[PDB]
């Protein structure tokens, strides 16, 4: 489950970065995401049955097991991106228009990143090496060999985009280890509170049928406690502060999203610049208003 | 009382309790099945296992059963001990070995204690690979369904049906793992309290067939705290609705009234609410043309005729609420308001009230009845009129065993021991009726005699207990000997209980009971008096008062009254149909406000579509004088927008406003309640019966729907894909939604339904009570309107003369049926089979004299009408008396005490 | 001394027939009417017979004895038919501990597991020969990939 | 391209929801209301009904596809493999009221993605065809009046 949940996450991490890098380059400079993004969606669709909103992960595992043939699709994608990525960086590296319009725009250092809660490429561009996947390992990420792209002290529009390109290469590396080291065993935990329980047993065993009935009806009863898990998302550190009062529904679901903080730093980072600079900055910040407003 | 140590934490508990009861009452969760807060502890399923240590230094304790272990001081137990957890999971696994895979198709799914415990024990993996035992099911009648495959052998049904309800048709058969729980043969369960099995059984072996027809899961039910309307006991119920139809009636725990048990009439007699012939919109009769009007049009037009009416009289009903009856009284004037009851019935009801309100003797609550040590029932067939009181009398009779066991220092929860120590020993019980009663099995003596002779016995017992009491003449030496046994039993009792009522049809039987109770009070005894009425708000109408139906008819007959507004009353159950129909035909305007299609509606000029208890909110007063409020369960116009079924008080209040201001006023319930408390000081407690509509829990309204209610965006999609607006409630503190509060710790007393995380079964009431089996944590709902008076009434000196058979005349003796005597319950379709076939009962000798045998149809004339009925032979019935099923359509309850004339073989 | 007593070996034949001596040996004196088992008798089939009796003589009051003993009989019958699956002996041992004194309502089951626990203690090899098949309580539902527990 | 060139949808594609039938041709639905409660939008409404034999079935089954998010929580919740999301994406309509499908627009004539599963062969509740003791891993009823000890 750890490796499956990492694999799906890195597929979507690439998908989001591709779109972000493509859009920035299209507007600021002069990298077709559609084609590469479709290949990812095809694997995700084969595994989840859906594209943008998989809703596959479950409390204790993933809704189903990997579909037979997933390895073939993944290998094909891991043999197509290598070259496509080479084209993505070359552009940014040699697009003088991009470099000229992006370098030294909306620049901020470590102090500004820390005071405004900036996380992700922005924080790393300031030179602070803080990636939750390495700082606070989760989902068995500690079992993967990858490097965190870090900047040199200045978080400008160009440095932010360049780190996102270097992240794609590291994500492809994790996806290769997932493909060659996919463990054999359960896709759902063997815990009384795994929801829903393995369907094959639910369809043939009364004890598992009873557990399923209640978990899909009144809901899974979570004992009273407070939990918190922060993860390195596609746009920065995203966390879920959950509070249970011992019921089948949350008493409080706090979702800390990186985009909300990145939009509050804009006034301090763009003051004194021109509107043209603001539009480039807005692009360099990988952000979606759904993450900001929730 | 005692200090226990559970999992290290220290707790103060009652040493007289068992660890299960104690820990459950502390909020600690221990799985269980065989134990029930009312059936005691037996130690069968072995599920409540807890590790017990001898001291604080013991590290190797023993697995004991919390239900069979005293909560003694210095007790060290652990529920989270690994061995205890493993054993508790193993017990569930053993029960799952032979358990059917029928969750999706069983009616306990989502309300099953077994499902709740499987999950609580954390057993989700099956290791058993062998075959599962199967059992063939049986027919148990029209109310309960059988599915023995889903059994776990906890023995709860047999312990409740036979050791608590004293039934004789349920039993345990077979041995080892082939134990079977059911009837000795296929047939209808005969216990009037058989329905409680559906909530007692922790699985789905016993289910409710009345619901199975239109079954829905508990999470999809809209529930509201309501009071049962089938008799005068006033049991708290939780009616549930889905798709605009009352689906099921469940028990609402009232630690002061019905606690955990209802009776079959209230649990399965609600189908009348789902009848499709019920009025739904206001309709006006123009000659032979019927016009459906709207609320506004109906009010304006009616007020126009009423404004030009010489005298508008109003007839109320014991079925209607206090607010509804009061609204009619204000609309027509107290001088023109008449209780739709016969003169005699009103006299008896008022006499019963005077005894309870001015007799100086305490009237016990339903649960308090189980604590008296001697009971005398004078003329009241409780089992068929106030069934829940009969169940309470049964528990009271079982007190001797409990007293005997306490002398041997046996714990109160050890039922098995108490029963063995007791044997056939019981507290004295004496019942009087015109014939056999269902309480004859536990009664020391049953006096079968005419109502007059039954009363003479009461006056006699009173004279023997106090010579100052009026003496009776003509008591034969044989009876005197029997009277002495009753006198010594009541005299020897420390807490005697006298029970009478208005169902006997005699004022003397109520006066006799008052004399006996006064006699025992004079001898310094904790005497109790209980009076059984006939309907949900009989006592409420009695307190309000008014003219009789006969007087109301006379007004219409002299022509002095031109308009009659009848409220929820058929009038044919209280007066002759010929007289009522003729009187209603001489009235220029006849308006009927009822929620059921009655006969008088046929010739009514206007019929207002009133709401039933399910679609209305109001206050009813029980036999003990407790004012209890019922709340609307669902909005009748949610699915069908055309429906205009409004509460009777709202209809009448708006009409009164349109009559005085030509403007409609649909007021809130609280305003009407405030009017009643101001105008009638006697009905003042009704204000404290329940909080107002402004009551909130931390800002939240109380909720009616469970938090997992489904279909919100699809239930009405057929009518319109556009979801309707949540029906709004301005009358109560309940929301017609899930956006409210139903916490087990909410500082309230009105609980719509019982649900707690991990407890989806009726066992969830345990989390809403101060102590399991006790009272609601923040008090039980309901207020007694009157307290025991400082002074009592003088002895009644009117002893009747002995009954004498008269050639030609045949005294009508009152036979009541739990299934058939009530008006609304008889309308329910599922009751048709349970209801008795029409009959007349005759003394064997009288039948021989009339040369008729069992089955012979006999013709007789009452109100100038020849009726034919099959003859049944009743040996207990005295000669000169005929038996008729009171309340059964045709036989009006008023016939009690009347006389038949030309009784002869038909054809 | 009885079908409900724990089996002892030839080494225990030199022990006096007293309540304390047999108890320390690991059994109970019982009725003092002993029974001798020869080498030509299979312990699994013998205990299966004992359990079939103890299981059907149950009155059905408490779950441990009513639903636990019948399980053991099925496992023992499978073992004697060579259809035993891994985990059978462990279930038998768990039953012996969870059907012991204090757990059941009376001592019918506590004494019913006495012969079973002893036979597994001194003659486990006989119970092991029974397990010859792989464990499986689930069939393969087409369309649903199974959770492969390792 | 579309619509001339059809689109390959994977077998697990979460699209138009259909009600399926058992290998015996009977509807696999038992009207337990698990899919409905498990539904996060509340776009499923059904009512239980029973055949004279005792077989549970949906008297009516309504799915508002105007609110449906095609998440598959309902298909994951069936204990009977009746409700299934099929690989179909073309459900555009002119009036929203026509996005409210009934059993006539949901019950197909086959088993769907699950080819051979009958809950009624696992249940212990007797129906026409399966009597007490005729289900899987189920022993035949033993009468309490049997003479065998
Ligand atoms: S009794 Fe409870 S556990 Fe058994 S099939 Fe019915 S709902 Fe499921
Ligand atoms: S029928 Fe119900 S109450 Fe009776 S033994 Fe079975 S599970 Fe217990
Ligand atoms: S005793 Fe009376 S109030 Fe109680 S449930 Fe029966 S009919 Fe209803
Ligand atoms: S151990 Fe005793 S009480 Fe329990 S089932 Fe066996 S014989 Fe009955
Ligand atoms: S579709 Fe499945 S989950 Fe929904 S009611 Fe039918 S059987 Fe139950
Ligand atoms: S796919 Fe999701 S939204 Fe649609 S009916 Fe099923 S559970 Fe509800
Ligand atoms: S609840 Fe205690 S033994 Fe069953
Ligand atoms: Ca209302
Ligand atoms: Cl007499």
């Amino acid at each position: 489950v750890n490796v499956i949940r990492v694999m799906l996450s890195e597929l979507f991490r690439i998908n989001s970065h591709l779109l972000y890098i493509s859009t920035f380059i299209q507007d600021v400079g002069a990298f077709f995401a559609f084609t590469d993004r479709q290949k990812i969606y095809d694997l995700v669709e084969a595994i989840t049955g859906f594209r943008m909103h998989p809703a596959w992960f479950r409390i204790g595992g993933v809704a189903h097991d990997l579909p037979r043939g997933w390895d073939r699709l993944l290998r094909e994608f891991l043999d197509w991106m290598p070259k496509r990525l080479a084209s993505y960086e070359k552009a940014a590296l040699q697009n003088t228009i991009l470099k000229g319009r992006s370098q030294g725009v909306a620049a901020y250092g470590a102090k500004e990143a820390l005071e405004w809660g900036t996380t992700g490429a922005g924080l790393r561009a300031t030179g602070i090496d803080f990636d939750v996947r390495k700082a606070r390992p989760y989902s068995g990420y500690e079992n993967f060999d990858f490097e965190i792209p870090v900047g040199g002290g200045v978080s400008d529009c160009y440095t932010r985009v360049m780190l996102k390109v270097e992240e794609l290469r590291q994500s492809l590396r994790i996806l290769e280890q997932c493909l060659n080291n996919m463990p054999e065993g359960p896709f759902k935990a063997d815990h009384p509170l795994t929801t829903p329980p393995p369907k094959e047993r639910t369809l043939q065993h009364i004890e598992t049928l009873i557990t399923h009935f209640l978990q899909v009806s009144w809901g899974p009863v979570m004992p009273a406690n407070e939990s918190f898990q922060m993860i390195e998302a596609t746009k920065g550190i995203n966390s879920y502060y959950l509070t249970s009062d011992g019921s089948t529904m949350s008493y409080r679901t706090r979702v800390r999203t990186p985009s909300f903080a990145h939009l509050q730093q804009i006034p301090a980072a763009i003051r004194g610049s021109l509107v043209s600079d603001l539009i480039v900055y807005l692009g360099s910040i990988d952000f979606v208003m759904s993450d900001v407003d929730r | 009382m005692a200090t226990i140590h559970v999992d290290g934490k220290e707790y103060e508990v009652n040493g007289a309790d068992n660890l299960l009861e104690a820990c459950l009452s502390l909020g600690l969760d221990i799985p269980y099945f065989c134990w029930h807060p009312a059936l005691g502890s037996v130690g069968a399923c072995r599920q409540c296992a807890v590790k017990q240590y001898q001291n604080a230094e013991d590290t190797r304790g023993r697995l004991v059963m919390s239900c069979m272990t005293p909560a003694s001081d210095g007790t060290f137990i652990s529920i989270d001990d690994e061995e205890a957890k493993q054993f508790r999971e193993s017990v569930v696994e053993w029960l799952m070995t032979n358990h059917p895979h029928d969750c999706p198709v069983c009616e306990e799914g989502g309300n099953c204690h077994l499902q709740d415990m499987t999950v609580m024990t954390g057993h989700s993996f099956r290791r058993y690979r062998f075959t599962k035992r199967t059992h063939r099911n049986q027919d148990l009648g029209p109310f309960i369904s059988h599915e023995m495959n889903r059994c776990i052998a906890c023995y709860r049904c047999v312990r409740y049906y036979k050791d608590y309800a004293d039934g004789t048709d349920l039993g345990v058969y077979g041995a080892h793992d082939n134990v079977y729980f059911g009837r000795p043969e296929d047939g209808t369960l005969e216990s009037e309290f058989s329905g409680n099995l559906v909530e007692i059984c922790p699985t789905g072996v016993f289910t409710d067939k009345t619901h199975s027809e239109r079954y829905n899961r508990k999470w999809d039910m809209q529930f509201a705290p309501s009071i049962c309307q089938q008799c005068s006991i006033g049991c708290n119920i939780s009616p549930g609705e889905r798709y605009g139809e009352l689906r099921r009636i469940e028990n609402r725990y009232n630690g002061t009234v019905n606690h955990y048990f209802l009776c079959d009439r209230g649990r399965f007699g609600y189908g009348y609410v789902n009848l499709k012939d019920r009025p739904r919109q206001p309709v006006q009769r123009r000659g032979d043309d019927f016009i459906t009007l709207n609320a506004e049009q109906a009010m304006q037009g009616a007020a126009d005729i009423l404004r030009q009416s010489k005298k508008v009289i109003g007839i109320g009903s014991p079925r209607a609420s206090v607010e509804s009856n009061f609204a009619l009284r204000e609309l027509v004037g107290e001088e023109n308001f008449y209780t739709g009851i016969a003169h005699g019935e009103q006299e008896r009801l008022q006499l019963a009230l005077k005894v309870l309100r001015e007799g100086g003797i305490y009237t016990p609550a339903l649960r308090e009845i189980e604590s008296y040590d001697a009971v005398l029932v004078l003329g009241e067939d409780v089992t068929q009129t106030g069934a829940r009181v009969a169940l309470a009398v049964r528990q009271a009779v079982k007190g001797k065993a409990r007293e005997m066991a306490a002398a041997q220092k046996v714990a109160d929860w050890q039922i098995a021991a108490i029963l063995n120590i007791g044997q056939r020993a019981k507290h004295p019980l004496f019942v009087t009726n015109v014939d056999d009663t269902r309480l004859d099995d536990i009664a020391a003596w049953t006096y079968r005699a005419p109502v007059e002779d039954q009363a003479r016995l009461g006056f006699a017992i009173a004279h023997a207990l106090d010579n100052s009491a009026p003496a009776v003449d003509g008591i034969e030496p044989e009876l005197q000997s029997k009277i002495d046994v009753i006198v010594q039993a009541l005299a020897g009792a420390k807490k005697p209980l006298i029970i009478s009522g208005t169902n006997a049809g005699s004022l003397e039987v109520i006066q006799a009971a008052a004399n006996v109770a006064k006699a025992l009070k004079g001898r310094g005894a904790d005497v109790g008096i209980t009076m059984i009425a006939r309907s949900v708000n009989s006592m409420g109408l009695g307190i309000m008062g008014g003219g009789s139906l006969e007087e109301a008819l006379t007004e219409l007959e002299t022509g002095r009254a031109d308009a009659v507004v009848v409220l929820e009353n058929d009038l044919h159950r209280h007066a002759s149909a010929i007289r009522v129909n003729a009187a209603l035909a001489k009235a220029p305007l006849v308006m009927v406000v009822d929620h059921q299609r009655t006969a008088i509606m046929e010739n009514a000029h206007l019929v207002l579509s009133a709401a039933s208890f399910a679609e209305s909110d109001g206050t009813v007063i029980n036999n003990e004088g407790r004012a209890q409020r019922f709340f609307q369960v669902y909005d009748p116009a949610y699915y069908d927008s055309k429906t205009v079924m409004l509460e009777s008080w709202r209809w009448l209040h708006s009409l009164h406003s349109t009559l005085l201001s030509r403007e409609v006023d649909w007021t809130q319930l609280d305003h009407v309640i405030d009017a009643v408390v101001a105008k009638i000081p006697e009905l003042a407690g009704i204000k404290d019966a329940a909080p107002d509509a402004t009551f909130r829990i931390r800002g939240q309204k109380l909720a009616r729907e469970p938090h997992r209610y489904s279909g919100r965006t699809a239930m009405r999609a057929n009518i319109s894909v556009h979801e309707p607006r949540q029906p709004q409630d301005i009358d109560t503190m309940f929301t017609f939604s899930m956006e409210g509060n139903n916490q087990p710790t909410a500082h309230r007393s009105q609980v719509p339904f019982a649900w707690a995380p991990g407890w989806n079964s009726p066992q969830a009431w345990n989390k809403f009570q101060d102590e399991v089996g006790g009272k609601l944590r923040f008090g039980d709902p309901g207020v007694r309107l009157f307290e025991t008076s400082e002074n009592g009434l003088d002895y009644f000196t009117s002893v009747p003369a002995r009954f004498q058979p008269q050639d030609g005349k045949w005294r009508i003796a009152p036979y009541y049926h739990l299934f058939g005597s009530d008006e609304l319950s008889q309308r329910a379709p599922v009751f048709q089979s349970r209801m008795p076939q029409p009959y007349i009962k005759l003394n064997p000798a009288d039948a021989a004299k009339l040369g008729v045998n069992a089955g012979t149809r006999v013709s007789f004339s009452y109100d100038g009408n020849t009726v034919t009925l099959p003859v049944e032979i009743a040996e207990g019935l005295t000669a000169g008396q005929v038996g008729l099923p009171m309340g059964m359509s045709g036989i009006a309850p008023v016939l009690a005490g009347a006389h038949l004339e030309d009784l002869k073989e038909a054809q | 001394g009885g079908a409900g007593t724990d089996f002892l070996t030839e080494a225990h034949l030199d022990l006096p027939m007293e309540f304390e001596s047999i108890g320390k040996a690991g059994s109970r004196l019982g009725t003092a009417l002993a029974m001798a088992v020869d080498h030509e008798i299979n312990m699994v089939s013998l205990v299966r017979n004992l359990e079939e009796f103890f299981a059907r003589e149950s009155c059905g009051w408490c779950t441990p004895c009513r639903d636990g003993l019948p399980w053991s009989v099925k496992i023992l019958r499978a073992l004697e038919r060579g259809e035993g699956q891994p985990g059978d002996i462990e279930t038998l041992e768990q039953l012996c501990r969870f059907l012991g004194p204090g757990k059941t309502f009376c001592a019918h089951a506590p004494g019913a597991v006495e012969p079973l626990q002893s036979a597994i203690k001194y003659f486990r090899e006989e119970f092991e020969a029974g397990i010859k098949q792989p464990f499986s309580n689930t069939h393969l539902i087409n369309g649903i990939q199974p959770n492969l527990l390792k | 391209m579309y619509p001339e060139e059809p689109v390959y949808l994977p077998p697990r594609y979460r699209g138009r929801i259909v009600l399926t039938r058992d290998p015996d041709g009977e509807e696999r639905c038992v009207a337990c209301n698990l899919c409905a409660v498990a539904c996060p939008v509340g776009c499923i409404s059904l009512q239980k009904a029973e055949t004279k034999d005792g077989r549970w079935y949906p008297e009516f089954f309504r799915i508002n596809f105007s609110r449906c998010i095609f998440c598959g929580l309902c298909e994951e919740a069936c204990p009977t493999t009746a409700i299934q999301l099929t690989p179909d994406f073309e459900m555009g309509e002119y009036k929203r009221q026509d996005l409210v499908y009934e059993k006539e627009d949901l019950l197909i004539s086959g088993p769907g993605k699950y080819p051979e599963y009958n809950f009624y062969r696992m249940a212990g509740m007797a129906i026409d065809g399966k009597d007490k003791g005729e289900a899987e891993n189920e022993a035949k009823p033993i009468d309490v009046k049997s003479l065998l000890p």
